[PDB]
């Protein structure tokens, strides 16, 4: 009885919507944290100046959606609409970043 | 305090509907179960060959701390030159 | 006396004079002659002219009167020509192109 | 103190004379201040190799115009360099 | 010996090569072309089907980047 | 019988030879006609940067140099012709 | 006076003196530290012992004295950490290292 | 009969002939590296120029080349190369 959208259709939404604006995208708070964790490892002690762990995250970011862009090609060549894991290491393996 | 960091479960940081909000930016319709666990590998190693470069930097100045002004030169080695922050 | 701009002398925007500071602090050459700088700065007059007026032109086309990155991006990777030299880079703040596949659609 | 120095100014200068009102705002005059500065040593790079290369030492007029083929794709190879060509001749008509 | 020196000829003319140079360019477009391949072959296997096809050379370049 | 556009000199079974080598399995029909595209683009560019140096330098003939050169700014440098 | 060279002195056999030249001629700097070369020398010395005790290793499996530049690839490629080093990189008549994928192999 | 051309060939030939006492090297076996080799020592120097232009030292000193090799080397090499200056730079030291 209540409307419900059909499946897929919020989705495009957001693929028009996402890809207008131009803000971060992951949670600011834990990337931060993540880049102190990871590192830990290479040097005691690191203060990682404010303004140079965004310029990771506007770097990084820039990174994924460099790939998840790539991996659609992948995912749509196979014939498919959704991405798989199996995607991915196609994916990285044509530029160089795996093997 | 002046002692220990936040060095554990950070890279759970990525939440599910954290990294659907990228997959969505790139133009995936449709996603699947499994890959947030693949990325979130993806995504850890790519950053440990950027901080590796920006701390080798830092540590040859004698520095402590990292600056944007570095994470740029270690960016600028592999291609991903990053305009607006140096220069 | 009565010194005068070696830009202004060419009529370049672009300082004639940095230009050539940094043809020798730089250690490109250990020599540089009188008309490489000159050079130099025109064309960096050139290529930031036509990146510039391409994205003021978008962003007068979204209403919006300063540039900003996201309406600075557009004017880079819609403009075949210069899409070729910066295609490695990645402008912060940048936002990316609206392109959804076409077999992404739904059905009608 | 802190004299850092950069391209802020030539810039804005060379949107006015494309742009009369449309002002520039700071994050989108940083990447403007990075851009400028990746191009000068993109360009300056390839300078040097060829004085090298012909195991010559100056980097002169010529040396650049040789750099900007290889570098700037498509047309605007032909359109700076005619904004080079007469930027020299023009210099050395006051000169 | 005598492709190169007909594509050189439109980028300027009278060109005569060194015979050494000739060699330079086989051995990298054989280079070129044999890692297209090889990483074309991981596009058709992606595929399920074993062949490949035309609309995979263009796929596999536009990964890497030469596409643009 | 040979004058004609010559990028037809590099032959099918020679574009059968290399994804043989790139370990290709059944090649397509249409294959031939692609490749013969692709390295139409290749050396569309590496000869235009082969030129401009020797067209620099005076020289009149292209040289070993002048290709290992041009080869090395596409980011594919190409060891042995010399360095 | 006598003289012997720093390549001796710093038991390196790539030349501490000639590769000094190529730094204070190849305008890497203005000045370059007296212990500069010597140390690029060695840095030198394990990149390039490291390949050739792969090379001639490849050699014995040819049973060939020898060395071709078919086991320089062969010896730059099958070590996964070398590799990295030399990903885009093409050597004459190299070949390419036997690899086929386990599908187009038949089932039984 | 002059212009002497410049060339590692004598230096590559030393240092097979110590891992590898019996192995003869081929002529075109060597010209690659005598391309490696010109090829590494740029990628190197013309890194060490950029740290010695960002840090804003004028010169080129044993820490750049200490950095710039525990960059560009992928990983574990980075641990062995390292080695084989400081010990140089020491027995250098020691005799210099």
């Amino acid at each position: 009885k209540p409307h419900r959208y059909r499946p897929g259709t919020v989705a495009l939404r957001e693929i028009r919507r996402y890809q207008k604006s131009t803000e971060l995208l992951i949670r600011k708070l834990p990337f931060q944290r993540l880049v102190r964790e990871i590192a830990q490892d290479f040097k005691t002690d690191l203060r990682f100046q404010s303004s140079a762990v965004m310029a990771l995250q506007e770097a990084s970011e820039a990174y994924l959606v460099a790939l998840f862009e790539d991996t659609n090609l992948c995912a749509i060549h196979a014939k498919r609409v959704t991405i798989m894991p199996k995607d991915i290491q196609l994916a990285r393996r044509i530029r160089g970043e795996r093997a | 305090k002046r002692h220990r960091k936040v060095l554990r479960d950070n890279i759970q940081g990525i939440t599910k509907p954290a990294i659907r909000r990228l997959a969505r930016r790139g133009g995936v319709k449709r996603i699947s179960g499994l890959i947030y666990e693949e990325t979130r590998g993806v995504l850890k190693v790519f950053l440990e060959n950027v901080i590796r470069d920006a701390v080798t930097y830092t540590e040859h100045a004698k520095r402590k701390t990292v600056t944007a002004m570095d994470v740029v030169y270690a960016l600028k080695r592999q291609g991903r030159t990053l305009y607006g922050f140096g220069g | 006396a009565k010194a005068k701009t070696r830009s202004s002398r060419a009529g370049l925007q672009f300082p004639v004079g940095r230009v050539h500071r940094l043809l020798r602090k730089g250690n490109y050459a250990e020599r540089v002659g009188a008309g490489a700088p000159v050079y130099l700065a025109a064309v960096l007059e050139y290529l930031t002219a036509e990146i510039l007026e391409l994205a003021g032109n978008a962003a007068r086309d979204n209403k919006k009167t300063r540039i900003i990155p996201r309406h600075l991006q557009l004017a880079v990777r819609n403009d075949e020509e210069l899409n070729k030299l910066l295609g490695r880079v990645t402008i912060a703040q940048g936002g990316v192109l609206p392109n959804i596949q076409s077999v992404l659609l739904p059905k009608c | 103190k802190t004299r850092k120095e950069s391209y802020a100014i030539y810039v804005y200068k060379v949107l006015k004379q494309v742009h009369p009102d449309t002002g520039i705002s700071s994050k989108a005059m940083s990447i403007m201040n990075s851009f400028v500065n990746d191009v000068f040593e993109r360009i300056a790079g390839e300078a040097s190799r060829l004085a090298h290369y012909n195991k010559r030492s100056t980097i002169t007029s010529r040396e650049i115009q040789t750099a900007v083929r290889l570098l700037l794709p498509g047309e605007l190879a032909k359109h700076a360099v005619s904004e080079g060509t007469k930027a020299v001749t023009k210099y050395t008509s006051a000169k």
